[PDB]
C-alpha cells in the first residue's frame, strides 16, 4: 500500500513503563476513608467480604479428578474455589486459558494441572512416561521465582520420573539441558533469546504447552517480550501447522479480555475472572502518601511513619517490612530497633521469660553474621541475596516458627521464598534504575508480590498491608491494589529490534508479513479497542478499521530505522527484507540496533585495547547513563590509575563506563550506591555485548582484534587481567599463593618443567608444593603437530593433530571444554581458516585430529600460524608455527591435449547396420570427444584415458570399446566398473536396450550375491558392477577362469579413486593390471574420468600409451557451461539458507525463465521448504504460476496417484520437489513431469545427486554443506558430488548453454574457482585402508613375505603418487631409499596388525601365511577386525542368543546413525523383543543392529527410516551369519553352529525358531495359523498334500493369494536323501572313514528363493553336518549349492572302539523347516 | 592569604600509548631516502610487512631495535634481501638502545647470515648518531660475525605523518672510534661524519619477511627496566611480535590498579 507515512516511535512511547496510568478516576470499595496528617496522609481501604460459594459451586475431591492426575496431588484432599473452577477447563480439554486472580489465590496449581493434562498425552502401557515425547515451556518474570518453581514441581512431578530444570547461561555448550528436560521453566528474556535462534534439531519442535506466568507484565517495560514470545508462538503454528497450548497466569487487573484475545482464548470457553474477594486471606490496607517536598525531613517523617505502625503491632503481629536495597535492609532494621531502644518499647516484641527469648539468643549466638547477630536476640532480622543459605533458612525457619518480629528484607525474598507475615510495611516506593539512569518508582509485579505475602495463611484471619509512598502516587498504587490499573501494550519503542528478530528467522520476510505478525501483538488489540491511548484518531479508525495502514506504517517507520543503521536491507517498493549477517548478530545475542550500528561504524582491525574498551562504553545499552556530580571526585581518582588510558573527559558518560568496567575486572570496591549499581548494570551486559563485537570480527577474519576482544569476554567473565596468574581461575586455590608466585614474577610455563618439590621451593612454601601441581596440570593445555599435505601449488591441505597434556576433572572442567582453533597468516593479520573445537570429556585423553584447507602462493610466504586457544580460560593457548622452509610442492599440472577441429563423426562411420542401429535415431553425429577418441577406441586394443567434464558423452566411448571386443571375439566378456549404485542402475537400463534388446547379447547387472554374480559372470556378455562385488569376486581369480577370461575392463568416474571409497576401486583397479601381466594374454583397459590436473599419472597406473590419453579439461565440455558462483557472508546456517531464498528465484528469472531448472538443496527438509519458498515468491511476484507448462487438468490423473498434499500443491504450480523418503512411483512421477516440460522446476536433495534421470538448463547448488548427526556438525560437500550437480547443467539436443550458479558460505568461494574451472587433482588413499586386502592377497597366496608386499605395492596408484607429491603421503624425498623405507614400514605395520589379530601368521619375521580366521574374513568379504571380535565372543554353548549379539557387534553395522527422535521408540521396541538384551546403553550402532534385527525376525514393521536402515542392515547379515558359523564348525562346536545355521533361515523368512513354518507362505496371517494348527495342518508339505477344495474352505483366501501360495509351496525344496557309509565293514581306530551323501531334487530349480522380506534374490544353500549331540561335537561339514543331483563326501577321523552313535544333518540357510536328521553307526575297530 | 587546590597526577606513558594506537596510519607513508650520490657496498631490500609491524610495536619517545638477517639473491651477490627481524630483550631511550650483549642464536637463523639492526628514532638526522656509531662499533667488537662492509643501521625517523628510513654503514675508522669511545652524551669528543657513509636500500613487496621473539618472555621492558641486564641471556621462536603497550609489557600497572 503505497501511500505510506514515517512514524516517530518515540513520540508513542508510554514513557512510564509499568507506571503508566490509563484510567482517568479510581472508585474505591466501600468503606474507604481518608486521614489527614501532618505532611502526610492516609488512605484506608477495609478487607473484603468473599461470596461464600455463589450459585451451586461445590469444592471438587482430588478423588473425582482423573486417575493419572491424582498422583500429582498427593497429599492434598480437595482443590481450593479456584482449581475447582478450573479443572473441567483445564484437565478435560485443551482450549487456551487466561486466569485473573489475585495474587496467591492459586494459580499455579491451575498450571499443575494443565501440565499434567499434556502429560497424560504420553503414558504408553508400561505405566511410565514418553519423556522425549513433549516439552513444556513455563514462563516466569523473575529468577527467583523461576528457581522456587523449579523445585516445587520438581517435587509435585517426581512420581512421574519428570525433569523440571531451569536453563542457565552457557548454551553453546549446554543444550543437552533442553533434551534431558520436559518442563523448562525460564524467564520471558531467556526463552526470546533461545527461540531467537531457532536452528535445525532445535528441541522446540517439541513444545505442546506454554504457560506464561505473571501475564500482566504487558504493562511493564519487560512486556514487548511476553508479545514477541507470543506472536513468534502463534505464527510457528500457523506455519508447522502443530498446536500449541497457550495459558495465561494474571493479576485482577482491567483489558484481561484484551489479553484473552491476544492468547487466543474463547471468552466463552477459557476466560476467568476472579475479583479480589477470592484472596486466600482478606487484606486490610493502609497507603500512607508524604506530602513533605524537601528531602531530609521527608526522610525522617518516614522513619516515624514506619515506627508508629510498627507500633500497631508489636507483640500481637510480625511485621516484614520491604525496602529497596541491600544496603538499607540492615540500615532500616537499625533505624527502628534503635528508635525502640530510645523509648524503652523492646520488651513488647518478646514477652519475658519466653522460650522464643532463649530459642532467639541460641541461635544468635551459635549462627552468626554482622547485623544478624546484632540483631536476631531482639525479635528483629534481615534477609537479601548477598546472605549465605544457611542464614537465609536460619531467618526463614526462625520467621515460620513465629519467632521473628520485625523482619526487614528485599523484593527477593518476595518472589523466591514463600514466607509471609501477618503485617506488610513496604517502606517507600521509590528505587535506582541504572537502565533508566535515576530513581523510578517501584514496579507493578514487585509491589504486587509484596503485599501478597500480606497475612499467614492459616494463622491470620487477616493481612495488613501498608504501602507508604509520595502523594502523588496514591492514585496509582490506589488502582494497582484495587483491579483498576489497566494493562497497556509497552511495545512500539521495541518494535524495530523485534521486527528483527523475526526477519531473522525467516518468519518475516517482507512487509505483508511483519502486518501479519504485528496482528498477534498484544499492542494491536489494545489499538484496535482504544486507539486514542495510541495515537489513532477514532476517525482514523473508522477509515482503516482493521488498522491495515497502521501497521504498515508502524512496519515502514521500523523497517527504515533497521535498514539506515544496516541490520536490514529494506526494498521499499517491494516491501522486502534481506537479512544480514549484522541484523543477525544484534537478535542472536540480544543487542539493540542502534547499539549495532555503532560497533559497525567504529570496529576496524587496526583498533587498540583502549579503542575497544570506548566501542564498549558507546553502546545504545548506556544511552541514559550520566556522570553526576557526586561521583565525579572518585571517577578521577580512578581515571588516573586505569591500566587501559581513556582519552574521553571525566565530564562525558563514555569515560564514567569504561572505568566502571575497568574497576570491575580489577575487583575494585567503589563508594556510592549509584556507582555500584552502575557499575553492576554495565557489566552484566560486558560479557554478551563483548561475545558480540568478537563474533563480528572473528567472522571478518581480523586476527589481531578477535585476540584482544576474545580476551576481554573472558577478563569479564573471570574478573582478573591477563598478568594474573592463571591458577586464579581455580577457585579452590587460597590466594596468599598465587599473590606470591605473581609477584615472584616468572613464566608460569617454567611451572609445567617442576615437580613439587622445585616449586615448593621456588615459591618460598613447599608446605603445599603438591597441591600446585596439581593445579598446574589441571590447567587446560593441548600439544599440536602437524602434516602438511600439497593439493597443488597453491591450495595446502592441513592434518592437525591435537593431543590433550593435561589431567581431567570435572568439578572444574565439567563435560566438556571448548577451543577456537585459529589458522592466521604470516603477519598474524588475517585468520585464513578458524573453527569450534569441543574436547568432550570422554575424550579428554584421546588424539583429535581436524582437517582443512588454506591458500598458499609463490614465493611461499615463511610461515603460518596455528592457535588453539581456550573460549573460556585466560591465559590458556598453545600456538604451532607452521614453516614453508622444507614443504614440496607438486609440479604444475601440465597442459591439457588439444581438442582438434574434426570433421564431425557420422553414425555411419561405425561401418555396421546393426551396431548403427543403437544411435542413428538419437542424433547424427558424435560430439568432438568422441569423434577425437573413436580412431584409438575403436580401431586399436591399446589401452585408452578419457578425462573430460560429466556431460561429454564419455559412456558412449566406451560403448565404442564393446564394440570392437564383439567385432573380435563373437563371445567377449566385458566388465564395467562404476562407483556409485545409482549409476550403475542407469547404466544397465540403457545397456540392456542397447546391447541384449538390440545386438541380442546378455547384460548383466552384479547383485552382490557371489553365487548369482558368478553365474552371471558366466553367461553375461556385459557385467556391470560396483567396486566391491568386483572386489569380492576378483579376489578368487587364481581359482575362476572367468574372472580372468575377461577381454574388455572399463572403469568409469575413476577420479572418485580420490574419495572415501577410492581405495576399493583403486585395488581391483590394479588387480586387473596385475592378472593381465600374470595370464599373459592382455586385458584391455578403458578409463573414464572428469578432467584431471594429474592424468598422466592416472594413464600411466592404468598402462596408457601417452597418445591414447586424453586429457580434456573443462572448457571443451560439447555444451558450454556458464558457472557462476556467489559468495554469501552469513556464517550461521539456517540464516545463510534464508538469504539465498530470494536469489534463487533472482537466479531462475535472469538464467533460465522458460528452461528447466534444477534446485539442489542440503536435506530433505529443505527440498519441500524451497519448492514452497519458489512459489511464494514468483506469487509476490507478477508472474504467478509461471513454472506450470500443461493445464491444470491434464495433470490430475497424474497427481492422485500422489499421497503428499504439499507436492500435491506445488506441483500444481508447477515446481516438483525429490527427495528419499518419497515413494519410488511418486519420485518416476515427478521426473516424467520435469522431462516432459509439464513442471519447470526441481528441488532435489544433495543425497540424490548421482541417481538422476533427468537434466536441466539450469542447476542451482544452494549452499554446500549438509548437517551429518552422528557427528553433530555441518560437513562440506565433496567436490566430487559438486562436479556432479554441475553435470546435470547440460541438455546436448535442446541447449546452446548450460548454466550452473553455485551459492556458498564466503570462505569457500575462492575454493571452488580453483576447482571447477580448472582440472582436479587426485591422491591415493590406499595407504590409510590397507589391511583387509593385504590379507586377501595372503589368502590368496599373492603374498607370501613381506618382500612381495612391497612389490604388489609397485602395481598401485598410490605408488605412483608418491613420486609425485612426496609430501602428501609423508615422505620427505623421492630416492628409491626414500619409498624404500616407506613401503616396508607400511608393509611391517600392516602385516604387525593382521597377525595381532590371528589373521595371519608370521614366521622368521618375513614369511606370511593365511590363517582360518583370515580365511574366512577374505572369503565373505568382511572386516578383519570384525572377524577378531567374533573369534573373541563365541564359545561351545552360544546359541541364538549370543549369536544375534554377537553379529550386532560389526564394523560393518556401527556406521548405523543414532537420532535423538528414536531413543524412546527403540526403548519400548527393546521391551516388545524376545530376547532380553543386557545392560542397555541406547547411543549405539551395534545394540540400534540387534533390536532392528528382533524386530525384522518378528516382522514388525515400523517407519520409512527405520525400513531404510534394517533393508541395509539386511545386505550383510547373510555374511556375518556365515562368518560365525565357519568359525563355530572350524571350532568343534555342534549346539552354537546349527543355532547360527538356524538363524539363516531366520533372518531370511523373517521368523523365529518358535514360530510355524506356515508363517513363511504368502497372503497368511496368525488367525489362518490358528485354524490351521488347530486340527490336521502343520508344515508346508500339510498344504501341498491337502485336497483342492479343502484348502480354499480352511484358507478363507482369494484365488490370486492361493496362486501365491502354491507359487512358494512348489519351490520350496523337498529333496530325497541318502547316505551310506563307504567300506563299513573295515573300519578301523584312527583310520579313514569316508561317508557318502547323495541329493535328488524331486522338481529341479525353478529359480531363486522365495523371501519378499528379505531386499536381495538369493539362491538356497545346504549344510551337511556329521556329528555327536552328547559330545557337543561336530566331525565334519560341508557346504553344498543343490541343481537337482549331487554328491558330497565326507572324511573324517575315528577314535578308539567304543559306543559312537552319530547323526547326518541337513540344514538350509533360506527356508525354515526342510532340515532333515538321519542318525547312523559305525563299527570302529 | 590564598586559595586551595588539589594535585591530579598526568601520567605521561598514557599520552603515549594513546599515541601509540594511531602509529598504522604511517605505515602507509613511509619513504626511504635515496640521496646517496653512489651506493656505498651494497643494496639492501626491506620486505614491507616486518617494516610495518617493526614501525606498528615502536613507540614515538622510546627507541626500539631489531637485529636483521639476511641472504644475497642466487646470482646476486650485491644484493642483500633482508629476510628476518629478531626482536630480544630490550630498552631504550629518546636517544639510544640497550640490548643484551648477547647475540640472537637459533637454528632457524643459521642458514642466514647478520646484517645488523634497525631502530627508530623521534626525529629525522642528517647524521648517523654517535650513540649508533659506539653501538654498532662494540657489538662489532664483541662479535666477530659482524663485518663492517656488510652491517648496516637503518634508522627508521618519525617525520610527521608518515616514516622515514635512512641506512648507514661504518667505516674503519668510525669502528676504531666508536668501540673506545664511552662519552655516551650528544657529542663525543672525537666524533666524526667521516665514520659512516650512506647504502642504498630499497622497500619491496615481492617477498616476506618473519620475525623471531625471544621464548621465556617478551622484548619490551621499558616498564621493566630492573629486570633488564645486558648479560642476560634468552632464546628465540617463530612468532611475531607484541606491540609496546601490550599488557604483558606492563604488568605492574594491571596488579597495581587491582591494588587501589
Ligand atoms: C516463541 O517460540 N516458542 C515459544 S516455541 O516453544 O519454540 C514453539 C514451538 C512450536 C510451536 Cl507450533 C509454537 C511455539
Amino acid at each position: 500500500l503505497a501511500p505510506r507515512q514515517v512514524l516517530d516511535l518515540e513520540d508513542l512511547v508510554f514513557t512510564q513503563g509499568s507506571h503508566f496510568m490509563a484510567n482517568k478516576r479510581c472508585q474505591l470499595p466501600d468503606g474507604s476513608f481518608r486521614r489527614q496528617r501532618k505532611g502526610y496522609e492516609e488512605v484506608h481501604v477495609p478487607a473484603l467480604k468473599p461470596k461464600p460459594f455463589g450459585s451451586e459451586e461445590q469444592l471438587l475431591p482430588v478423588e473425582k479428578l482423573p486417575k493419572y492426575a491424582q498422583a500429582g496431588f498427593e497429599g492434598f484432599k480437595t482443590l481450593n474455589r479456584i482449581q475447582s473452577k478450573l479443572y473441567r477447563a483445564a484437565l478435560e480439554t485443551d482450549e487456551n486459558l487466561l486466569l485473573c486472580a489475585p495474587t496467591g489465590a492459586g494459580k499455579t496449581n491451575v498450571a499443575l494441572m494443565c501440565m499434567l493434562r499434556e502429560i497424560g498425552k504420553h503414558i504408553n502401557m508400561d505405566g511410565t512416561i514418553n519423556v522425549d515425547d513433549f516439552k513444556i515451556i513455563y514462563i516466569a518474570p523473575m529468577r527467583s521465582l523461576v528457581q522456587e518453581m523449579v523445585g516445587s514441581f520438581g517435587k509435585r512431578l517426581a512420581t512421574y520420573g519428570i525433569t523440571v530444570a531451569e536453563l542457565t547461561g552457557d548454551h553453546q555448550l549446554c543444550k543437552e539441558e533442553i533434551s534431558a528436560t520436559q518442563i523448562i521453566v525460564c524467564t520471558p528474556e531467556k526463552w526470546d533469546i533461545i527461540t531467537r535462534k531457532g536452528g535445525e534439531r532445535t528441541y522446540t519442535q517439541l513444545v505442546r504447552l506454554i504457560i506464561l506466568d505473571e501475564i500482566h507484565l504487558l504493562h511493564d517495560d519487560r512486556g514487548p517480550v511476553l508479545e514477541a514470545l507470543v506472536a513468534r508462538a502463534i505464527r510457528n503454528i500457523e506455519m508447522t501447522q502443530e498446536d500449541v497450548r497457550l495459558i495465561g497466569l494474571s493479576a485482577t487487573l482491567p483489558n484481561y479480555e484484551d489479553v484473552a484475545t491476544f492468547l487466543r482464548v474463547d471468552p466463552a470457553k477459557g476466560l476467568f475472572y476472579f475479583d479480589n474477594s477470592f484472596r486466600p486471606v482478606p487484606l486490610e490496607q493502609t497507603y500512607v502518601g508524604i506530602t513533605e517536598k524537601k528531602a531530609i525531613k521527608r526522610f525522617q517523617i518516614m522513619n516515624e511513619i514506619v515506627y508508629e505502625k510498627i507500633m500497631e503491632h508489636a507483640g500481637k503481629n510480625q511485621v516484614l517490612v520491604f525496602v529497596h536495597s541491600r544496603k538499607e535492609t540492615g540500615k532500616t532494621a537499625r533505624a527502628i530497633r534503635d528508635m525502640c531502644l530510645e523509648k524503652d518499647t523492646l520488651g513488647l516484641f518478646l514477652r519475658e521469660g519466653s522460650a522464643s527469648t532463649e530459642v532467639l539468643r541460641t541461635e544468635a549466638e551459635q549462627c552468626k553474621n554482622l547485623e544478624l547477630k546484632d540483631l536476631l536476640p531482639y525479635g528483629f532480622a534481615i534477609h537479601h541475596a548477598g546472605m549465605t543459605r544457611v542464614d537465609r533458612t536460619l531467618v526463614e525457619d526462625l520467621f515460620a516458627d513465629k519467632h521473628i518480629q520485625v523482619l526487614v528484607s528485599t523484593a527477593t525474598l518476595a518472589w523466591g521464598v514463600n514466607l509471609p507475615a501477618h503485617t506488610v510495611i513496604i517502606k517507600g516506593t521509590q528505587v535506582y534504575s541504572p537502565e533508566k539512569g535515576r530513581w523510578t518508582e517501584l514496579g507493578a509485579l514487585d509491589i504486587l508480590q509484596m503485599l501478597g505475602r500480606a497475612g499467614r495463611p492459616q494463622y491470620d484471619t487477616k493481612g495488613e498491608g501498608i504501602l507508604i509512598t509520595s502523594h502523588g502516587e496514591l492514585q496509582y498504587y490506589l488502582s494497582l491494589l484495587n483491579q483498576q490499573l489497566p494493562i497497556e501494550s509497552q511495545m512500539v519503542s521495541k518494535l524495530p529490534d523485534m521486527l528483527n528478530a523475526e526477519i531473522v528467522l525467516g518468519n518475516v520476510q517482507n512487509a505483508k508479513d511483519a502486518v501479519n505478525w504485528l496482528g498477534y501483538a498484544y499492542l494491536y488489540i489494545r489499538m484496535l479497542r482504544s486507539p486514542t491511548l495510541y495515537g489513532i484518531s477514532h476517525d482514523d479508525l473508522k477509515g482503516d478499521p482493521l488498522l491495515d495502514q497502521r501497521r504498515l506504517d508502524l512496519v515502514h517507520t521500523a523497517a527504515l530505522m533497521l535498514d539506515k543503521n544496516n541490520l536490514v536491507k529494506y526494498d521499499k517498493k517491494t516491501g522486502n527484507f534481506q537479512v544480514t549477517e549484522l541484523g543477525r548478530i544484534a537478535s542472536h545475542y540480544y543487542i539493540t540496533n542502534d547499539t549495532v550500528q555503532t560497533y559497525n561504524q567504529l570496529l576496524k582491525p587496526t583498533l587498540s585495547e583502549i579503542e575497544l574498551f570506548r566501542v564498549f562504553s558507546l553502546s545504545s545499552e548506556f544511552k541514559n547513563i550520566t556522570v553526576r556530580e557526586e561521583e565525579k571526585l572518585e571517577l578521577q581518582k580512578l581515571l588516573e590509575r586505569v591500566p587501559i588510558p581513556v582519552k574521553e573527559s571525566i565530564e562525558e558518560p563514555s569515560a564514567k563506563i569504561n572505568v566502571l568496567l575497568q574497576a570491575f575486572i580489577s575487583q575494585l570496591k567503589l563508594e556510592g550506591f549509584a556507582l555500584m549499581a552502575d557499575m553492576v548494570y554495565v557489566t552484566q551486559s560486558a560479557g554478551r555485548l563483548m561475545r558480540a563485537i568478537f563474533e563480528i570480527v572473528l567472522n571478518r577474519g581480523w586476527a589481531q582484534l578477535t585476540d584482544k576482544t576474545l580476551n576481554l569476554c573472558k577478563m569479564i567473565d573471570k574478573r582478573m587481567w591477563q598478568s594474573m596468574c592463571p591458577l586464579r581461575q581455580f577457585r579452590k586455590l587460597p590466594e596468599e599463593v598465587v599473590k606470591k608466585i605473581e609477584k615472584k614474577n616468572f613464566p608460569f610455563e617454567r611451572l609445567y618443567d617442576l615437580n613439587h618439590n622445585e616449586i615448593g621451593e621456588l615459591i618460598r612454601m613447599p608446605k603445599m608444593g603438591k597441591t600446585i601441581h596439581k593445579y598446574v596440570h589441571l590447567f587446560p593445555k593441548l600439544e599440536l603437530s602437524v602434516h602438511l599435505q600439497p593439493i597443488t601449488r597453491s591450495t595446502l591441505k592441513v592434518e592437525l593433530t591435537i593431543t590433550p597434556d593435561f589431567q581431567w576433572d570435572e568439578k572444574v572442567h565439567g563435560s566438556s571444554e571448548a577451543f577456537w582453533i585459529l589458522v592466521e597468516d604470516v603477519d598474524s593479520e588475517v585468520i585464513l581458516h578458524h573453527e569450534y573445537f569441543l574436547l568432550k570429556a570422554k575424550y579428554a585423553q584421546d588424539e583429535h585430529l581436524i582437517t582443512f584447507f588454506v591458500p598458499v602462493f609463490e614465493p611461499l610466504p615463511p610461515q603460518y600460524f596455528i592457535r588453539v586457544v581456550s573460549d573460556r580460560w585466560l591465559s590458556c593457548e598453545t600456538q604451532l608455527p607452521v614453516s614453508f622452509r622444507h614443504l614440496i610442492l607438486p609440479e604444475k599440472y601440465p597442459p591439457p591435449t588439444e581438442l582438434l577441429d574434426l570433421q564431425p563423426l557420422p553414425v555411419s562411420a561405425l561401418r555396421n547396420s546393426a551396431f548403427e542401429s543403437l544411435y542413428q535415431d538419437k542424433f547424427p553425429f558424435f560430439n568432438p570427444i568422441q569423434t577425437q577418441v573413436f580412431n584409438t577406441v575403436y580401431n586399436s586394443d591399446d589401452n585408452v584415458f578419457v578425462g573430460a567434464p560429466t556431460g561429454s558423452g564419455k559412456t558412449i566411448c566406451a560403448e565404442f570399446a564393446i564394440l570392437r571386443m564383439l567385432l573380435q571375439s563373437s563371445e567377449g566378456r566385458c566388465v564395467y566398473i562404476t562407483p556409485m549404485e545409482a549409476l550403475a542402475e542407469q547404466v544397465y537400463m540403457d545397456w540392456y536396450e542397447k546391447f541384449q534388446d538390440r545386438l541380442n547379447k546378455k547384460v548383466v547387472l552384479l547383485t552382490g550375491e557371489t553365487s548369482t554374480d558368478l553365474k552371471l559372470l558366466g553367461k553375461g556378455n556385459i557385467i556391470i558392477s560396483t567396486p566391491e562385488k568386483w572386489d569380492i569376486l576378483s579376489r578368487r581369480w587364481k581359482q575362476r577362469k572367468n574372472v580372468q577370461n575377461i577381454n574388455l575392463f572399463v572403469v568409469d568416474e575413476v577420479h572418485l579413486i580420490g574419495g572415501e571409497n577410492g581405495p576399493v576401486l583403486e585395488v581391483i583397479c590394479s588387480r586387473m593390471r596385475y592378472i593381465s601381466s600374470q595370464i599373459e594374454r592382455p586385458i584391455r583397459i578403458v578409463a573414464l574420468s572428469s578432467s584431471l590436473s594429474n592424468a598422466k599419472d592416472v594413464a600411466h597406473w592404468l598402462g596408457c600409451s601417452a597418445t591414447s590419453t586424453f586429457n580434456f579439461h573443462p572448457n571443451v565440455r560439447p555444451v558450454p557451461l556458464e558457472l557462476h558462483i556467489q559468495g554469501f557472508n552469513i556464517s550461521h546456517t539456517q540464516t545463510r539458507l534464508l538469504s539465498m531464498a530470494k536469489p534463487v528465484y533472482h537466479a531462475i528469472t535472469k538464467h533460465s525463465p522458460k528452461k528447466p531448472v534444477i534446485v539442489f538443496v542440503p536435506s530433505r527438509k529443505q527440498t519441500r521448504l524451497t519448492a514452497i519458498d519458489i512459489l511464494t515468491t514468483c506469487a509476490a511476484d507478477i508472474q504467478r504460476q509461471r513454472f506450470l507448462h500443461c493445464t491444470e487438468k491434464d495433470l490430475i490423473p497424474y497427481l492422485e496417484k500422489l499421497s503428499d498434499s504439499t507436492l500435491k500443491e506445488t506441483l500444481l504450480n508447477g515446481v516438483g520437489y525429490l527427495h528419499e523418503g518419497l515413494s519410488p512411483m511418486e519420485r518416476r512421477l515427478v521426473e516424467q513431469l520435469f522431462s516432459s516440460g509439464a513442471i519447470q522446476v526441481v528441488v532435489a536433495s544433495r543425497s540424490l545427486c548421482w541417481g538422476m534421470n533427468v537434466a536441466a538448463h539450469l542447476v542451482i547448488i544452494m549452499d554446500t554443506q549438509y548437517y551429518n548427526g552422528k557427528i553433530h556438525a555441518y560437513v562440506d560437500y565433496p567436490i566430487y558430488d559438486v562436479l556432479q550437480m554441475v553435470g546435470h547443467a547440460n541438455r546436448p539436443l535442446q541447449d546452446d548453454e548450460g548454466r550452473c550458479v553455485i551459492m556458498c558460505q564466503g570462505s569457500k568461494k575462492d575454493f571452488f574457482k580453483k576447482f571447477l574451472y580448472e582440472p582436479l587433482p587426485v591422491e591415493s588413499h590406499l595407504d590409510h585402508c590397507m589391511h583387509d586386502h593385504f590379507n586377501a592377497e595372503i589368502v590368496t597366496k599373492t603374498i607370501e613375505n613381506k618382500q612381495d608386499a612391497v612389490d604388489y605395492l609397485t602395481w598401485t596408484f598410490l605408488y605412483r603418487r608418491m613420486t609425485q607429491n612426496p609430501n602428501y603421503y609423508n615422505l620427505q624425498g623421492i630416492s628409491h631409499r626414500h619409498l624404500s623405507d616407506h613401503l616396508s614400514e607400511l608393509v611391517e605395520q600392516t602385516l604387525s596388525d593382521l597377525e595381532q589379530s590371528k589373521c595371519i601368521s608370521i614366521e622368521d619375521e618375513m614369511d606370511v601365511a593365511p590363517l582360518n580366521l583370515g580365511m574366512i574374513a577374505a572369503y565373505y568379504y568382511i572386516n578383519y577386525t570384525t572377524i577378531e571380535l567374533f573369534s573373541m565372543s563365541l564359545n561351545a554353548k552360544t546359541k541364538v542368543r549370543g549369536l544375534i549379539e554377537i553379529i550386532s557387534n560389526a564394523a560393518e553395522y556401527e556406521n548405523i546413525p543414532i537420532r535423538h527422535h528414536e531413543d524412546n521408540l527403540l526403548r519400548q521396541l527393546a521391551q516388545k523383543v524376545p530376547h532380553k538384551l543386557n545392560n542397555p546403553k541406547f547411543n549405539d550402532p551395534h545394540v540400534k543392529t540387534n533390536l532392528l534385527l528382533q524386530a525384522h525376525l518378528s516382522r514388525m514393521q515400523l517407519s520409512a527410516e527405520l525400513q531404510s536402515d534394517t533393508e541395509e542392515i539386511l545386505s550383510k547379515a547373510i555374511r556375518l551369519i556365515q562368518a560365525c558359523v565357519d568359525v563355530l564348525s572350524s571350532n568343534g562346536w555342534l549346539s552354537p553352529a546349527l543355532a547360527a545355521m538356524e538363524l539363516a533361515q531366520m533372518v531370511t523368512q523373517a521368523m523365529w525358531s518358535k514360530d510355524s513354518y506356515l508363517k513363511q507362505l504368502p497372503h497368511f496371517t496368525s488367525e489362518h495359523i490358528k485354524r490351521c494348527t488347530d486340527k490336521g495342518v502343520e508344515s508346508v508339505f500339510d498344504i501341498m498334500e491337502m485336497e483342492d477344495e479343502e484348502r480354499n474352505a480352511l484358507l478363507q483366501l482369494t484365488d490370486s493369494q492361493i496362486a501365491d501360495v502354491a507359487r512358494f509351496c512348489n519351490r520350496y525344496p523337498n529333496i530325497e536323501l541318502s547316505y551310506e557309509v563307504v567300506d563299513k565293514d573295515s573300519i578301523r581306530s584312527g583310520g579313514p572313514v569316508v561317508v557318502l551323501v547323495q541329493l535328488e531334487r524331486e522338481e529341479e530349480v525353478t529359480g531363486p528363493v522365495i523371501a519378499p522380506l528379505f531386499p536381495q534374490k538369493r539362491e538356497e544353500g545346504w549344510w551337511v553336518v556329521i556329528g555327536d549331540a552328547k559330545s557337543n561335537s561336530l566331525i565334519s561339514i560341508k557346504r553344498l549349492t543343490l541343481q537337482q543331483k549331487a554328491k558330497v563326501k565326507l572324511d573324517f577321523v575315528a577314535p578308539a572302539t567304543g559306543a559312537h552313535n552319530y547323526t547326518l544333518y541337513f540344514m538350509s540357510d533360506a527356508y525354515m523347516g526342510c532340515d532333515q536328521e538321519y542318525k547312523f553307526s559305525v563299527d570302529v575297530k | 592569604g590564598s586559595m586551595t587546590q588539589t594535585f591530579s597526577s598526568k601520567t605521561e606513558w598514557r599520552v603515549r600509548a594513546i599515541s601509540a594506537a594511531n602509529l598504522h596510519l604511517r605505515t602507509n607513508h613511509i619513504y626511504v631516502s635515496s640521496d646517496d650520490i653512489k651506493e656505498t657496498g651494497y643494496t639492501y631490500i626491506l620486505p614491507k610487512n616486518v617494516l610495518k609491524k617493526f614501525i606498528c610495536i615502536s613507540d614515538l619517545r622510546a627507541q626500539i631495535a631489531g637485529y636483521l638477517y639476511g641472504v644475497s639473491p642466487p646470482d646476486n651477490p650485491q644484493v642483500k634481501e633482508i629476510r628476518c627481524i629478531v626482536m630480544v630483550p630490550q630498552w631504550g631511550t629518546h636517544q639510544t638502545v640497550h640490548l643484551p650483549g648477547q647475540l640472537p642464536q637459533h637454528e632457524y637463523l643459521k642458514e642466514m647470515e647478520p646484517l645488523g639492526w634497525i631502530h627508530t628514532q623521534p626525529n629525522e638526522s642528517p647524521q648517523l648518531s654517535p650513540q649508533d656509531v659506539t653501538t654498532h662499533a662494540k657489538i662489532m667488537a664483541d662479535n666477530p660475525s659482524w663485518d663492517g662492509e656488510k652491517t648496516i643501521i637503518i634508522t627508521c625517523s618519525f617525520t610527521p605523518g608518515s616514516c622515514t628510513l635512512t641506512a648507514y654503514k661504518l667505516t674503519p675508522s668510525g669502528y676504531e672510534w666508536g668501540r673506545q669511545n664511552t662519552d655516551k652524551g650528544n657529542n663525543p669528543k672525537g666524533y666524526l661524519p667521516s665514520h659512516y657513509e650512506r647504502v642504498q636500500m630499497l622497500l619491496s613487496d615481492r617477498f616476506l619477511g618473519f620475525f623471531m621473539v625471544p621464548a621465556q618472555s617478551s622484548w619490551n621492558y621499558n616498564f621493566m627496566g630492573v629486570r633488564h641486564d645486558p648479560n642476560m641471556k634468552y632464546e628465540l621462536q617463530l612468532a611475531n611480535p607484541k606491540e609496546f603497550y601490550h599488557e604483558v609489557h606492563r604488568p605492574s600497572h594491571f596488579l597495581n590498579f587491582a591494588l587501589l
